[PDB]
């Protein structure tokens, strides 16, 4: 939230002092997340080794 | 067998017989101590010029005693002391001679003889390698290494 | 004191005859990756 | 290496004043001499370029037993510069021998800040295909001189 | 005849009038045990630029003595002697004179002479032996084997 480059706001107002959070989830579960994502969300590569003498 | 700065600081005195043992029955216990932190400082300003020649600094924090050992051989004596002995001069006020200057020339330029490397010239590292020495069956390649090459297969980073 | 030839002179040779008269028929090629570190005959 | 032991060695070195002399320098001549490391280690700051030192904080003089941080390497180059800086001031001049040391002092601290700024390639020189800029390499052209 | 330590101190101290036998004033044992010392150290640091002439050391722990046997031939006795004198007149802030100084460069010019050895450049080691050498039969090199 820039009020100078008001262009690149993300959210509807500044997040101020005493706000309310929350976590999401249980005290101590353990579980297997689902997942969910664009495809350039994230990049992987295997960069290529060398030989030797 | 062991090198002491005490010994070392009263070679320095007596070398120009600022404290000697013949002509006077004197040595000033704050020239000693001088002599002492002049040598301290000198062994640490030449820590990096002529290089590291195996003197030993006090560890800790309290100040050096002319009682303890320096660590250096015997070899080098007469240069520190000569070197040693230009540097605190002034403070008796007695300009050198041209002989002591020869001396201590002379020794500084034994010690530099004895301490040099002459380090070679390796190779580029694009520079090929000949179709003679016999790449694909030795363990060379077409082009040198420009570089330690490695030597453990283990540890293969560097 | 400085001319060396390179032909090293004769020295000294034993003799094989004992390797060449026992049996070498039987256990050739017995000893294998598969086999083991032993291999076993039969008897009459 | 508090800032007062490097004063006491400049006026030691030409004997002014000793741990010996029956007679001794006043107070206020000392502060001078702190004073003149520090406007010492300001010009340094430009030509021989930064060594270590700390500056007193924003709005406190200079004292004589405060922290300097020179390694004691530094110590004996540091010293014999300032001693030539105000050794006019008592009305004396230096000696050869003096000058000798301070000399060689300077080149052994000056050895210990080289730079070998070792120039990079132009911009606009072309990358050989021995570099295999299709596959291995994006770039075609060296990249530059790493702006800012 | 052998040559010793206290011999050598003893020449050095007369060749430049000092303390001889005819004088009617002679020096303490504390001027002859500094210069036994001075001799010693030098001739330790001679172990490096001038070379091994076959001088003997103190066995570890025992310190030197005049009366001991250095082992050095006679032929070296001026320079070590002159070499000794030159160190040692400092001590008594004296000035030698170009005669001196002369003699003293024609005996170390001697030393020299006498150790002075040249090396030889061996072949490199890829170098080819030629055909005339019969490295077929007679050598069993095609190469210089290079150096050792």
């Amino acid at each position: 939230y820039d009020t100078t480059n008001p262009q690149y706001n993300s959210v509807s107002r500044q997040v101020e002092a005493g706000d309310a959070v929350s976590v999401v989830g249980t005290a101590s579960q353990t579980m297997k997340p689902n997942l969910f994502y664009n495809k350039f969300f994230c990049g992987l590569g295997s960069i290529p080794l060398p030989k030797l003498h | 067998t062991v090198l002491t700065k005490g010994e070392i600081v009263l070679f320095a005195l007596r070398k120009f017989a600022i404290a000697s043992n013949a002509s006077l029955t004197d040595v000033e216990p704050q020239s000693i101590e001088d002599g002492v932190n002049d040598l301290e400082d000198m062994m640490s300003e030449w820590m990096i010029n002529p290089g590291d020649i195996g003197y030993a600094f006090a560890t800790g924090d309290e100040q050096p005693l002319p009682d303890d050992e320096s660590g250096l051989p015997r070899k080098y004596k007469h240069a520190v002391g000569y070197q040693l002995l230009l540097r605190m001069l002034s403070d008796y006020s007695l300009e050198p001679t041209p002989q002591v200057l020869s001396n201590a020339q002379r020794s500084y330029d034994a010690l530099m003889t004895d301490t040099l490397v002459v380090p070679s010239m390796r190779r580029r590292g694009d520079f090929p390698v000949g179709q003679g020495n016999k790449y694909d069956v030795f363990t060379s390649d077409r082009y040198y290494p420009g570089d330690l090459p490695l030597i453990d297969g283990d540890i293969p980073n560097a | 004191s400085q001319i060396v030839l390179k032909k090293f002179l004769p020295g000294f040779m034993s003799d094989l005859v004992l390797a060449k008269t026992v049996d070498r028929q039987l256990l050739a090629g017995e000893i294998n990756s598969s086999t083991g570190d032993s291999v076993s005959f039969k008897r009459p």
